[PDB]
């Protein structure tokens, strides 16, 4: 049930790369500055979102500018490029509304950000990615590592490993010996020799 | 942490709560909170983020 | 962390083996203007400040 | 007897060079290559195709092979140069998964800050070090030699005995672990900012910056600090000798619902094409290179442009509302 | 390696004091401030300069 | 039997005077008293030096079976008294 | 780091008994045995040719990957230690891709690999107590005037 | 259709190391009766001699 | 588990980019070629059978080569050509002058025995179909058609009567009779032939250079149906470029002086920058045809290809020539 269980699981099992998405993940650190007012802090750990995406805050500190507090949260990662102004809502809570958000980092996407489309639940219910098609891997991970009580969402990917260069080489190098006629010479050594 | 008290809430999955008296202070100081959860983070049930 | 201290040691250096602490680095600073007419002319000095 | 017998080699750099060139050759509109990527063949290789161990037939190259690959083709997608990156195999200090996290060999390149255990320093993106020198005790790749220095004096590889104590640190040009003590020395390269890490980096392969893109910010790549003596450089990829480019592409059901529909057996085989020309109603009309990101194979001229690379797979089934991703890399 | 130091020859500023007294010895220090280690420390040493 | 496929008369280990068995050891023969082990080619890391015994596989067999000599047994007096009790237990163990 | 007064004390910490390193070539199928009892588990370390290896044993193969430098101690029923490794055995399709993790958490040293392993034969009974100490070694240019027992 | 194969799966549903499997006595003899036969000590003795 | 391939064309493609990539001044590669190491490999080096030590690639190896480097020469793109191995119809010396294999490429008019037709440059035909009788590369098959239907190579028995002719599409001496059929490609104009062609390798025209004259290359005649096409090099699938360079004593008299033991080893370099008196001065790529290694910045530019030979001795008033062929 550890993360590493998942990844290792196919290594033995499918000997092929998988990745499974939790929001917290390995990536942890945060730059923006939040202006809100006395938010319950229960949302610590619970993501919020602009267009560009949603990620979860481990805890907030809030310090003073102008007498409005400034929440400074602490997040794992980022979906989409942040912007100073962004339309903010808590993933976990409807009620709350946040400040425009200073610092910026991204998460790349084919069509970046927007509202994406059709986000479940709070859609966060944690993602999985691998090459191998599901229903091949579907039954066992829940049989093994993936917990009951949770669904998950699976995007698949592939890579291709190809040698261009082994073909490329230098075949062979050659050179030549020439006698350049510049004029600007006498004959003298020898004579004759090659005669048309 | 004098005694650490673990708990959850079913309303929010993916997360775990533990209660801590640093017993050096009425509130647990932060530098711990980052130090621990760090060291903690090694073992986290993937679907779950302990907090 | 690691090393116990305890009533132990006279030596300053064995502890200096690691005090923890921090070490040297370089950094590059700014562009340059010629005092006159060529920069290759001019030369540099920096006292610590 | 052979009179003249000579020796000559190409530097690994020339691999890189081709790449950097090749990277240059993808054009916007004009007179530089444009790339489309295509999938097709709903049709089953054979009844087996589903079963384990099935290997689809190895593709065929011919005007015949082209036509066929060109026949079934479901869909097509363009490629922007910014989805093309140079990459080198990622190796992190201290990473359990991979062998010898603590044991590094000369010239290996080590990433720092990548992971919590790796991470020395907060508030900074990933780091990239190369390991110049390794502990003296170790073992030589040439079985004849028990000395690192002697192993290396001949040039055979050396594996050091002593594991690294700490992951390397410092911007500092020489600066692995030199004064107090260690067997390893570490060379610094540049630091990687997190977003790119996050978005580009695959834990096997860090993404390597372009010289051009570097010309924009030396700082964001942490390269601004150093010392080159050639002036501006930015040719960093030469120093790292990355021979590998990563194509990244994104397939979506929406451009090609027809192959996406429920019950499609999916596409067996994949094909890339360079500089195809649009379909034309009148064959005398002048050719047109293809701007838009996807074309149904119809909207493309038959056979226009050249397809370098053909592929055959067990069937893969696209599905609507799925978003499928393809990566293809190249070592030139 | 911060220091607690100087103001020698018992000058008023130091507030650092050994007090022999009362059959006993009394040795006072001001509270110690530390920041910007950037790193994971254990223990603390008072190192006679 | 057991060594035959491996090999006969196989010198199993070197035992020092003290009785400490030394496995997988051979002297480089320059000083038979200095012992470089084996798989080494010697020339390096003699793990011991001195005069040690070596154990013949025959002799090796002896000491093994030798250990079996002593046994823990119960007195021939009690052997009878004992017998009934266990028997009775088996009745509890029959059910 | 030597101290002013020209002399220095290290801290250092010790174990019972004596070292044995055993250089052994690798074979696909052979049991890798230590016939020696009194060897100590965590006092063992092996070099594969070039590399000291870890054991998970007490730890987790599902942790890390296939392709890891590593070993596993275990017990021959005879009572002497055999130990082993896993194969993560590794390949490249063409050359373009990264080295392929296959099989299982571990990495197989290829056939003919050189394997030396270092460990300690031990007497642990009398080990306890043992205050009275001395410097048995002799090392050039380095002269211990005193070992401060129960140091630090 | 149905299941094509390359040498697939393993050893039925479950392990039977099957050197262990009890065989029919006659066959057991039939096996063993061969065993004594070919024994170098005697190639002469006819076993079907009752 | 999937299967995938790169077309042979991509070999060609690499070249075309690479061909595009030599720049004049700006932001496109410039190429210098360097020779050096007067120093003797070993006393033997002169002797027959001597093979110089296998070169080493490293910042060290670079430095040393960069150390000894005698001289440097640029390369203009017009000295870079695509080439394919030359094979002429009817040439007695070499085997099977008269026996051609499917898709082989045949040059005509090159030589009197070759020449069918006066007053036209060289021709390049490819041989579509070969006589029916022949030999299969797979010993199991006695039929050309069956050999080829399976795809094994086939060697035809019957020789060609005449080298092919006509601009038209497959000719092939198909009607009247022959075992060979012939497809036409383009004609090579004489001037380029004589100067470019090595009797092993004909020079193949660039598409751009093709864009200039379809006629001078005889390609104007055909049929493309894509309008301009000109991608002809794809059709021949030339994967091989020929570097041509010219060394002359005059630029480097010092190495030319009487008694030099000559240069052992050769190296090419791309995009070096000029020497500067003051390192803060802006860098300059190298236009002139030759630079003393001095006049070039230390280590500037990249050297792709390193080379080691038994010693060759240049001499003044001698003129030495180098050809190099990269197969991509």
């Amino acid at each position: 049930g550890i993360e590493a269980s998942y990844k290792f699981l196919f290594k033995v099992l499918y000997n092929e790369e998988v990745e499974i998405e939790i929001e917290s993940g390995a990536g942890t650190e945060y730059d923006i500055i939040v202006q809100s007012d006395s938010l319950t802090e229960d949302l610590v750990g619970q993501t919020i979102y602009t267009a560009t995406g949603r990620c979860n805050v481990t805890y907030i500190e809030r310090s003073y500018s102008n007498g409005k507090l400034q929440w400074t949260v602490t997040i794992h990662n980022l979906l989409g490029r942040l912007i100073a102004g962004q339309e903010v809502k808590a993933e976990r809570l409807p009620s709350f509304e946040g400040e425009i958000i200073r610092g910026v980092k991204g998460k790349d996407l084919l069509q970046n950000n927007i509202d994406y489309i059709n986000r479940s639940r709070s859609y966060y219910v944690m993602k999985i990615k691998s090459n191998l098609p599901s229903s091949r891997w579907k039954s066992d991970v829940i049989r093994f590592v993936h917990p009951v009580g949770f669904g998950f969402i699976a995007i698949t990917l592939l890579t291709m490993f190809i040698n261009v260069g082994l073909t490329l080489k230098h075949t062979e190098t050659i050179i030549n010996k020439y006698k350049n006629y510049k004029w600007d010479s006498g004959l003298p050594t020898e004579y004759a020799d090659r005669i048309a | 942490i004098q005694a650490v008290q673990t708990f959850t809430d079913s309303t929010k999955p993916g997360y775990a709560f533990i209660a801590a008296k640093p017993k050096s202070g009425l509130y647990l100081t932060t530098v711990q909170r980052e130090d621990i959860k760090n060291y903690l983070k090694d073992y986290n049930l993937a679907p779950i983020t302990p907090s | 962390e690691s090393f116990q201290f305890s009533p132990s040691y006279v030596d300053v250096s064995s502890i200096s083996n690691f005090i923890i602490g921090e070490n040297e680095y370089h950094e590059i600073q700014g562009s340059i203007q010629q005092v006159c007419k060529d920069i290759n002319r001019v030369y540099l000095m920096e006292s610590e400040g | 007897d052979s009179s003249v017998i000579y020796r000559a080699i190409v530097t690994s750099k020339f691999r890189t060079e081709k790449m950097l060139n090749f990277y240059n050759s993808i054009g916007s509109g004009p007179d530089k290559n444009t790339i489309f990527i295509t999938f097709g063949r709903s049709e089953p290789w054979s009844s087996n195709e589903n079963e384990v161990g099935f290997a689809p037939p190895y593709p065929t190259d011919s005007v015949l092979g082209v036509t066929d690959m060109w026949t079934h083709m479901m869909g097509t997608v363009k490629v922007l140069p910014s989805m093309l990156d140079a990459v080198i195999p990622r190796r992190d200090w201290g990473d359990t998964r991979y062998p010898d996290p603590y044991t590094f060999r000369i010239n290996d390149i080590v990433v720092c800050n990548s992971a919590p255990y790796n991470a020395t320093e907060s508030g900074a993106g990933w780091l990239v070090y190369r390991c110049l020198d390794v502990p003296d005790t170790g073992m030589c790749s040439i079985a004849s030699l028990t000395d690192k220095d002697e192993c290396l004096k001949l040039g055979g590889k050396w594996t050091p005995s002593a594991r690294s104590m700490t992951p390397p640190e410092g911007r500092g040009d020489a600066e692995g672990t030199i004064e107090p003590g260690d067997g390893y020395v570490w060379e610094y390269l540049f630091e990687i900012p997190p977003d790119v890490s996050i978005n580009r980096c695959t834990n096997e392969y860090i993404v390597v910056p372009w010289p051009e893109e570097l010309k924009e910010d030396p700082t964001r790549w942490g390269y601004e600090d150093n010392l080159t003596w050639q002036q501006d450089d930015f040719g960093l990829i030469y120093r790292v000798k990355a021979n590998t480019i990563r194509f990244k592409a994104y397939l979506d059901s929406v451009y090609f619902p027809e192959a996406a529909l429920p019950g499609n057996k999916g596409f067996r085989q994949i094909s890339i094409i360079t500089n195809p020309l649009e379909a034309k109603a009148h064959p005398n009309d002048p050719n047109v290179k293809a701007e838009k990101d996807y074309y149904d194979p119809e909207d493309l001229m038959r056979h226009s442009g050249e397809m370098i690379y053909m592929e055959n797979r067990p069937p893969i089934i696209m599905a609507m509302d799925q978003t499928e991703e393809i990566n293809i890399l190249f070592t030139f | 390696t911060k220091v607690i130091e100087n103001i020698p020859e018992t000058s008023p500023d130091r507030l650092v004091h050994e007090y022999w007294d009362d059959g006993d010895c009394t040795i006072v220090m001001p509270n110690v401030k530390f920041t910007g280690f950037k790193k994971y420390a254990s223990g603390m040493l008072f190192y006679k300069a | 039997q057991k060594y035959k496929n491996v090999g006969g008369d196989q010198i199993v280990y070197h035992v020092n005077e003290n009785g400490e068995k030394f496995y997988n050891l051979i002297s480089y023969d320059d000083n038979p008293y200095v012992w470089y082990d084996k798989g080494d080619k010697a020339r390096k890391y003699p793990q011991y030096e001195g005069a040690l015994a070596a154990v013949d596989t025959y002799e090796a067999a002896v000491l093994e079976n030798e250990k079996l000599r002593q046994i823990k047994i119960i007195a021939k007096s009690d052997i009878n008294s004992f017998m009934n009790d266990l028997i009775r237990i088996m009745e509890k163990s029959y059910g | 780091i030597r101290d002013k007064n020209n002399q220095y004390f290290p801290r250092l910490k010790l174990a019972q008994g004596r070292i044995v390193r055993t250089e052994i070539i690798y074979d696909k199928l052979t049991p890798i045995i230590i016939y020696d009892k009194n060897i100590d588990r965590n006092q063992v370390k092996l070099y594969v040719d070039g590399a000291e290896w870890i054991n998970w044993t007490r730890k987790s193969m599902v942790h890390a990957g296939s392709t890891s430098t590593i070993y596993y101690m275990r017990e021959t029923i005879d009572g002497n230690t055999e130990f082993y490794f896993g194969e993560g055995e590794i390949s490249v399709n063409a050359s373009e891709g990264a080295l392929t993790a296959n099989y299982i958490g571990g990495l197989k040293p290829t056939q003919n690999s050189t394997i030396v392993i270092e460990y300690i034969s031990t007497n642990g009974a009398d080990a306890n107590g043992a205050v009275g100490f001395s410097y048995a070694d002799t090392l050039t240019n380095i002269t211990v005037i005193n070992i401060n027992e129960n140091p630090n | 259709a149905n299941t094509p194969v390359n040498y697939q799966l393993t050893r039925t549903a479950n392990a039977i190391p099957e050197i262990f499997v009890g065989g029919t006595f006659a066959e057991i003899k039939q096996n063993l009766i061969e065993w004594l036969n070919g024994q170098n000590e005697f190639l002469d003795y006819d076993f079907e001699g009752s």
